[PDB]
């Protein structure tokens, strides 16, 4: 499992659905539309192709 | 407790003789620190911590076992900017200054960008949860809301992330002055989150005035960053050296600027820009007020120079 901050269109994107690919929510933030997700570190791919996602970054 | 001394770094920065105007103790001025957290019973420090809370591994605590610093360097950095006047220790550049200590670095004062953008969001956000309660599109400087008018980063690292940016995007729309170290590498360029133009990056001189042969060059402005005594846990006192003990003063200087402003005026001033050299803005201020060392004008060692308060609060207040 690896962190990482993916940056959403909050109008497209559905939280529930990185559970899809074996994911889950660690923080929603309330000011940037972004969340902060825990992903196997193969589903990174899978990841940058959902729903609402625009940029998936590694935590740095 | 031993009696009280006024660092070296205090005095260069000409922040005693701003005392007798304001010691930041402007009700609706606030700090936030995103470090390793605070030793919050500290007799010289106690009084100002106006709320601690902790963003590490992304969840956001405000239990005092969470927020306490395990590492040294938050304390340290706290005790800079607001060690209390009284009879022991050392004193900060602003002694009232209320603060948020945001633990967002660990025990080992290593953090995750992720926990220190979490972090930047609660010092909007505040105790209350709310960046802007009564919905004027005024935060900083609101007495309304509770957000911090200044954050101090004394951090950094070599990647630009979107999501961070966006982050320090939201704070300095927020009216929020945001201030960071160059960073310690001897590098021609400051670290994010000093790199981004919302942010004050600071360098850091000694005793010598010269700057430290560590400090990361180009920085907007430069402070005391070497052989810095201040508070350090439990209850006791420790000298350092960095550009993590530079950024302190400099938020010091803003949160001076910031409280005098609203006690005359009722109101904040604007946070500016890298260029800005006029009286009309905070950076503004601090780059026209700052002490011009090396090379006539901004130059790759000091940037515009060392920060000094009593020049600019009577700049802010003229
Ligand atoms: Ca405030
Ligand atoms: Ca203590
Ligand atoms: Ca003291
Ligand atoms: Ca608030
Ligand atoms: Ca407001
Ligand atoms: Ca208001
Ligand atoms: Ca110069
Ligand atoms: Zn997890």
């Amino acid at each position: 499992t690896i962190r990482v901050i993916v940056s959403v269109d909050k109008a497209k994107f559905n939280p529930h659905e990185v559970l899809g690919i074996g994911g889950h929510i660690v923080y929603q933030f309330k000011l940037i539309p972004a969340v902060v997700v825990d992903v196997p570190a193969n589903a990174v791919g899978k990841l940058k192709k959902m729903p609402g996602v625009e940029k998936v970054e590694f935590d740095h | 407790q031993p009696a009280q001394t006024i660092p070296w770094g205090i005095e260069r920065v000409k922040a005693p003789s701003v005392w007798s105007i304001t010691d930041g103790s402007v009700s609706v001025i606030q700090v936030a620190v995103l470090d390793t957290g605070v030793d919050y019973d500290h007799p010289d420090l106690a009084a100002n911590i106006a709320w601690c809370v902790s963003t590490l591994r992304g969840k956001v605590s405000t239990k005092l076992r969470d927020c306490a610093d395990q590492n040294g360097h938050g304390t340290h950095v706290i005790g800079t900017i607001a060690a209390l006047n009284n009879d022991i220790g050392v004193v900060g550049v602003a002694p009232g200054v209320q603060i948020y200590s945001v633990r967002v670095l660990d025990a080992r004062g290593s953090g995750s960008y992720s926990d220190i953008a979490i972090g930047i969001e609660q010092a909007i956000l505040g105790p209350d949860g709310v960046a802007d309660k009564d919905g004027d599109g005024i935060i900083a400087g609101d007495p309304d809301d509770d957000a911090a008018e200044v954050i101090s980063m004394s951090l950094g690292g070599p990647a630009d992330d979107s999501y961070l940016y966006d982050m320090i995007i939201q704070a300095y729309n927020a009216g929020i002055v945001i201030v960071a170290a160059s960073g310690n590498e001897g590098a021609p360029s400051p670290s994010y989150p000093a790199a981004y133009p919302e942010v004050i990056a600071v360098g850091a001189i000694d005793s010598n005035d010269n700057i430290a042969s560590f400090s990361n060059r180009q920085p907007e402005v430069s402070a005391p960053g070497v052989d810095i005594l201040s508070t350090y846990p439990d209850d006791s006192y420790e000298t350092l050296m960095g550009t993590a003990m530079a950024t302190p003063h400099v938020s010091g200087v803003v949160a001076l600027i910031q409280a005098a402003y609203y006690q005359k005026y009722g109101k904040i001033l604007p946070v500016g820009t890298f260029d800005d050299i006029s009286k009309n803005t905070v950076r503004g201020i601090l780059h026209i007020t700052a002490d011009d060392l090396g090379p006539t004008g901004w130059d790759a060692d000091y940037g515009y120079g060392v920060v000094r308060a009593a020049l600019a609060v009577q700049a802010a207040l003229g």
